[PDB]
C-alpha cells in the first residue's frame, strides 16, 4: 500500500523511478489511502481482517486458489426490528454468560544507575558528569 | 421542621455534551525530516542511534490507539438495527438525529449540523494553496482513520435504531421490541415516578420532547464555539505540526538551515561540524513532538474512555449517577457522531412547579403509626394524603400504601388521622 | 513487551557514537590526551544523557497509562466482584450477576457472570386496562396478550399472571390513556365476599 499517492503515479508505471527498486505487479487498486498494489478489489464485505483505512480492510480469502482480497468492510449483519404500536417482545428463557477482562495493572519498576550508565562504571568522564547539574 | 414542596409538573430537558473520541493519526519519516530527503548527512544520523526507531514506534502506538478509541465508543453493538419504516413512536420526533435517507451522506439532520461547523482538513490527500496540508511535504503524513466517517456515522444509526425500537434490552442480549411510550415508562418508573404520570401527559410529554430537541440545532450550531472541545484537538494537532516543520528552518547554530547548501558549500569535515549541530537540534525538536503527541494521546484516551462509558451508562441504559448523564433525571441519551468525537443528547425530567406542602413522619390512627409504603404524607392544610415523592398525585391514606410498624411514642413529629381501612368498609356488609 | 523495549533500545544506544571518533570511554582515555578527549566526551555525555531523558519521558508517559488502568481495574474490582453493578457494560455484556477476579502476571482478570435474555417471544401490550370506567396499569410489570387473554408479566421474563388487582393499580378513568384496552380485573375480595 503506498501510502497517499495516485497509481498513475506510481512511477506512472513501475519502471524506475520509485526507491523501493523492488516492484510488484498484481491487481492494482486504488483506496482513499493510497495505491494498493497486490490485492483484488472484492464487491463483498466481510468483518475486518487486516485495517489498511478509509474504510478498506484487507484479507487472505479461498478462492481452490487461496488469494489476498481488499473488500469494504460491514459494520455487521443487518436487523430491523418489528416495531408496532402495540407489540413488545418477552424473554421466555435465559443464559449465564462468563466473559473475561483483562487490565493491566502495574508495570516492571525500572532504576537507574545514572552515572553508570552515562559515564562507564570507572570513568573521570563521571568527574566532569556532575558539570552537567 | 415540617414542610416540603413537592413538584406539579416537569420538564423534558435535552442538553448536549461533545467529547472528543480520537485525534489525527500522524506519521514522521525521521530522515526526511532530519536530514532532507537526499543526503550523506543522513549517513551522518545513523550514528546517532536508534532514535529513528523509538520515535517511529511511539508515534505507531498512538496512531494505532486513536482507532483502538474510536471503536470502543462506537463498536458496541453486535448488529445493525434498523428503525422500522413507519417512524411513529408514540408521538416523539426523532426526525433531527435518525438518518436522513435523501442526504448521499446518510448522516442525520444534527450529524450534518456537526461536520460543518468543525471545520478541518485531511492533509493527507490522495489528491493533489488549499491550507497548511501541504505539511504532507516535509516527511510528515496524516494517515486515514480505518472507520469512515460513513461508517462512524451508522454504527450511530444503530445504537440509535437499537435504543428506540428496543430500549436498554439490546444492550444486555438480543434486542427484543417494545412499544415506544412505553418504553419510556419504564424509563419513568426508573427514576421514582409511576407510570400512570407518563400515559396520561403523554402528548405534552411528546411535545416538550419534540422542541426540546428542536431547539439542539439553534443551541449547537447558531450558538458558535460549541464545539470547542472538538475544535481544540484540531488546532492543537496542526499546531504542533506546523510548529515542528518551521523548525527546520532554524540554524541552531548553523550557517544556514540548507543541508544543501552546506554541502555544495563547506568540505566535508568543516561541513560534519555544522552538520551534527542541526542534527542535534533537528532531533530534539521531534522528540518534543513525539514526547508532547504522547501527552496529548493520553488525554485523548482518557476522553474516549469517558465516551465509551457514556455510552455504554447512559444509552444503552439508564443511568442513576447523578449528573453523569446530564442535569436532571437522566431517561435516555442518544449519540451523535461529529469530527473526531461524539455527542450526546441526554434526555432529562427535569421537576418544576413546586408547591409547598406540610409534611409528617408518621400517621397515629388506633395507637399505631403508619409510614408510607412508598411515598410521602403531606396536607393541603386540612386533609392529609399519601403522594409520590416526585410528583403531586395525592391519594388517600388507606392501609395499602401504609404500613405499620409500633405505637405512636417513639414518632417524632407523628400526627393524628384516620387511615381509611378498605375491609372494614367493605366488611361492615 | 514496550518495557523490555524501551529498555533495549535504552542499553543499545550505549553503542552509538553521537559524534565520538567511537563509543568505548576507556578506549578514547587511553587513546587521545585529555583536552581533545574532554571535547569528545562531551558529546558522549549529551547523547547519552538525552538518551536517558527520553527513556524516563516515555515511562513517565506509560506510567500515567498503567495507573489510569489500575484505577479501573480498582473500580471494576469494588463495584463488579464486592457488589452488583447497574452500570451497563461496565461488568460485561448483558444484565450483570457477579464477577470473579484471577490474577495475572502484572494485571487482573474478571470472568463477569452476567445473565443474557434468550428465546424472545411477540406480545400483544396495552399501556392501561380499563375494568370500570376505571384505568388500571400494571404495578410492577407490563400487560400482554397470548392473542386472547390478558395477563400481567414481569418484564424480563415471560412469566404470565392473570390481572388480579394486587398486581395493578388505579388511576383515573379510561378517558386520557391512549391505547388503553377493555379488560376484567379480578378481584380477590368480590370473589371471597360473595358468601
Amino acid at each position: 500500500l503506498y501510502q497517499g499517492v495516485n497509481c498513475t503515479e506510481v512511477s506512472v508505471a513501475i519502471h524506475a523511478p520509485t526507491w523501493r527498486v523492488y516492484s510488484t505487479g498484481s491487481n492494482v487498486f486504488q483506496t482513499r489511502a493510497g495505491c494498493l498494489i497486490g490485492a483484488e478489489y472484492v464487491n463483498n464485505s466481510y468483518e475486518c481482517d487486516i485495517p489498511i483505512g478509509a474504510g478498506v480492510c484487507a484479507s487472505y480469502q479461498t478462492q481452490a486458489s487461496q488469494s489476498i482480497i481488499a473488500y469494504t468492510m460491514s459494520l455487521g449483519a443487518e436487523n430491523s426490528v418489528a416495531y408496532s404500536n402495540n407489540s413488545i417482545a418477552i424473554p421466555t428463557n435465559f443464559t449465564i454468560s462468563v466473559t473475561t477482562e483483562i487490565l493491566p495493572v502495574s508495570m516492571t519498576k525500572t532504576s537507574v544507575d545514572c552515572t553508570m550508565y552515562i559515564c562507564g562504571d570507572s570513568t573521570e568522564c563521571s568527574n566532569l558528569l556532575l558539570q552537567y547539574g | 421542621n415540617n414542610s416540603i414542596a413537592i413538584p406539579t409538573n416537569f420538564t423534558i430537558s435535552v442538553t448536549t455534551e461533545i467529547l472528543p473520541v480520537s485525534m489525527t493519526k500522524t506519521s514522521v519519516d525521521c530522515t526526511m525530516y532530519i536530514c532532507g530527503d537526499s543526503t550523506e548527512c543522513s549517513n551522518l544520523l545513523l550514528q546517532y542511534g536508534s532514535f529513528c526507531t523509538q520515535l517511529k514506534r511511539a508515534l505507531t502506538g498512538i496512531a494505532v490507539e486513536q482507532d483502538k478509541n474510536t471503536q470502543e465508543v462506537f463498536a458496541q453493538v453486535k448488529q445493525i438495527y434498523k428503525t422500522p419504516p413507519i417512524k411513529y413512536f408514540g408521538g416523539f420526533n426523532f426526525s433531527q438525529i435518525l438518518p436522513d435517507p435523501s442526504k448521499p451522506s446518510k448522516r442525520s439532520p444534527i450529524e450534518d449540523l456537526l461536520f460543518n461547523k468543525v471545520t478541518l482538513a485531511d492533509a493527507g490527500f490522495i489528491k493533489q494553496r488549499d491550507l497548511i496540508c501541504a505539511q504532507k511535504f516535509n516527511g510528515l503524513t496524516v494517515l486515514p482513520p480505518l472507520l469512515t466517517d460513513e461508517m462512524i456515522a451508522q454504527y450511530t444509526s444503530a445504537l440509535l435504531a437499537g435504543t428506540i425500537t428496543s430500549g436498554w434490552t439490546f444492550g444486555a442480549g438480543p434486542a427484543l421490541q417494545i412499544p415506544f411510550p412505553m418504553q419510556m415508562a419504564y424509563r419513568f418508573n426508573g427514576i421514582g415516578v409511576t407510570q400512570n404520570v407518563l400515559y396520561e401527559n403523554q402528548k405534552l410529554i411528546a411535545n416538550q420532547f419534540n422542541s426540546a430537541i428542536g431547539k439542539i440545532q439553534d443551541s449547537l450550531f447558531s450558538t458558535p464555539s460549541a464545539l470547542g472541545k472538538l475544535q481544540d484537538v484540531v488546532n492543537h494537532n496542526a499546531q504542533a505540526l506546523n510548529t515542528l516543520v518551521k523548525q527546520l528552518s532554524s540554524k541552531f547554530g548553523a550557517i544556514s538551515s540548507v543541508l544543501n547548501d552546506i554541502l555544495s558549500r563547506l568540505d566535508p569535515p568543516e561541513a560534519e561540524v555544522q552538520i551534527d549541530r542541526l542534527i542535534t537540534g533537528r532531533l530534539q525538536s521531534l522528540q518534543t513532538y513525539v514526547t508532547q503527541q504522547l501527552i496529548r494521546a493520553a488525554e485523548i484516551r482518557a476522553s474516549a474512555n469517558l465516551a465509551a462509558t457514556k455510552m455504554s451508562e447512559c444509552v444503552l441504559g439508564q443511568s442513576k449517577r447523578v449528573d453523569f448523564c446530564g442535569k436532571g433525571y437522566h431517561l435516555m441519551s442518544f449519540p451523535q457522531s461529529a469530527p473526531h468525537g461524539v455527542v450526546f443528547l441526554h434526555v432529562t425530567y427535569v421537576p418544576a412547579q413546586e408547591k409547598n406542602f406540610t409534611t409528617a413522619p408518621a400517621i397515629c390512627h388506633d395507637g399505631k403509626a403508619h409510614f408510607p409504603r412508598e411515598g410521602v404524607f403531606v396536607s393541603n392544610g386540612t386533609h392529609w394524603f399519601v403522594t409520590q415523592r416526585n410528583f403531586y398525585e395525592p391519594q388517600i391514606i388507606t392501609t395499602d400504601n401504609t404500613f405499620v410498624s409500633g405505637n405512636c411514642d417513639v414518632v417524632i413529629g407523628i400526627v393524628n388521622n384516620t387511615v381509611y381501612d378498605p375491609l372494614q368498609l367493605e366488611l361492615d356488609s
